[PDB]
């Protein structure tokens, strides 16, 4: 079966300038399980970022979380790009300071 | 701690 | 209130790429606290939790033994379903389980279970007597009269009302600050425009644990759930959990619509508006 990655990107607080946060990039409801998940600051990969909260739902799709510390500024943006074999090419979210 | 699963 | 322990299981084949990829994540209510992954350097059950650093080295050594076996087991699985459904050796397939058990207040168990899937479709599970399974195929059939054959019920029971429940009661004596406790929601609502004279709002659930939460809309003292749109309860990265929901109102008459936030940590539900 497959299932198309649903994906979120999502700051722990209210982005403040210059305050310590958490980025998040929750990609969910997809199966096959390989995936590749890369967060990005500025267009570059960011380094050591932590996967957590692997788990699936009752319809058997893969849910997990990617997650770096960050601290915000008014110049830095942030996304987060995804390969799946249901998806011809790697999709990318960008983190929306305004959501 | 987890189980030790049966072969399928 | 109710407590589970829940462990997920994976194998995934990959022809041609070496062995099955394995892991398994275990969880006590919303927590995950453990985790074995195969790609590791070098494999070994680890701690997720900062709770579980209060298990000695027999315990890590205990359950990285039972994880090795339990990939070479799945290893085979693979192999003997590829059997069961005539499929080539060339594609990727993949084998999920979902086990665990659920106790009450008192710590006495008030369900437990068990339930495979093969390439995201049910496979075999227990039902609820935690005495008979059912099968979702002709494959899964062939499993069944093994398992029956081998006195795997029995087995699988015993655990479920034995170790997993003593474990899970350990679990939330030795975590208590940590699975016990309450962080209540703070809630925001912000507004974006749209075309055709309409708002969008959305209201903000933030910090909360554990993630049981319920957000609604309201006008004129009536849900809108129907007309809501939302995202799935998701971890924040520190242990703690964050939802949305979102109507489209006319503009100008925002002001009569009201996000309720329900939740463990609000002894009074939250009332907002933008
Ligand atoms: C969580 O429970 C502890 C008591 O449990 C013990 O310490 C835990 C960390 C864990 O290792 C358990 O398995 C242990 O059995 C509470 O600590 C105590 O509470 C009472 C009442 O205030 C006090 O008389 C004791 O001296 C405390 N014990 C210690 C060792 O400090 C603690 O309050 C609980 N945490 C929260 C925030 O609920
Ligand atoms: C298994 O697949 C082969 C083709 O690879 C087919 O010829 C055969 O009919 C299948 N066997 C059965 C009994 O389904």
């Amino acid at each position: 079966i497959q299932k198309t990655p649903q994906i979120q990107v999502y700051s722990r607080h209210p982005p403040e300038n210059g305050k310590p946060n958490i980025l998040n990039c929750y990609v969910t409801q997809f199966h096959p399980p390989h995936i590749e998940i890369q967060m990005l600051k500025n267009g570059k990969k960011i380094p050591k970022v932590e996967m957590s909260d692997m788990s699936f739902s009752k319809d058997w799709s893969f849910y997990i979380l990617a997650h770096t510390e960050f601290t915000p500024t008014e110049t830095d943006t942030y996304a987060c790009r995804v390969k799946h074999d249901s998806m011809a090419e790697p999709k990318t979210v960008y983190w929306d300071r305004d959501m | 701690r987890g189980y030790v699963y049966q072969g399928l | 209130g109710p407590h589970s322990l829940r462990y997920f299981v994976t194998a995934v084949s990959r022809p041609g790429l070496g062995e099955p990829r394995y892991m398994e994540v275990g969880y006590v209510d919303d927590t995950e606290f453990v985790r074995f992954d195969s790609d590791a350097e070098n494999p070994r059950y680890e701690p997720r939790a900062r709770w579980m650093e209060q298990e000695g080295p027999e315990y890590w050594e205990r359950e990285t033994q039972k994880a090795k076996g339990n990939e070479q087991s799945f290893r085979v699985d693979l192999r003997t379903l590829l059997g069961y459904y005539n499929q080539s050796k060339g594609g990727s397939h993949t084998i999920q389980v979902i086990s665990g058990c659920e106790v009450g207040s008192d710590g006495r168990l008030l369900r437990g279970y068990q339930q495979y899937a093969y390439d995201g479709c049910d496979y075999i599970a227990l039902n609820e007597d935690l005495k008979t399974w059912t099968a979702a195929d002709m494959a899964a059939l062939i499993t069944k009269h093994k398992w029956e054959q081998a006195g795997e019920a029995e087995r699988l029971r015993a655990y479920l009302e034995g170790t997993c429940v003593e474990w899970l009661r350990r679990y939330l004596k030795n975590g208590n600050a940590t699975l016990l406790r309450t962080d209540s929601p703070k809630a925001h609502v912000t507004h974006h425009s749209r075309p055709e004279d309409k708002v969008t709002l959305r209201c903000w659930a933030l910090g909360f644990y554990p993630a049981d939460i319920t957000l609604t809309w309201q006008l004129n003292g009536e849900e809108l759930i129907q007309d809501m749109e939302l995202v799935e309860t998701r971890p924040a990265g520190d242990g703690t959990f964050q939802k949305w929901a979102s109507v489209v109102v006319p503009l100008g008459k925002e002001q009569y619509y009201t996000c309720h936030v329900y939740h463990q940590g609000l002894p009074e539900p939250l009332t907002l508006r933008w």
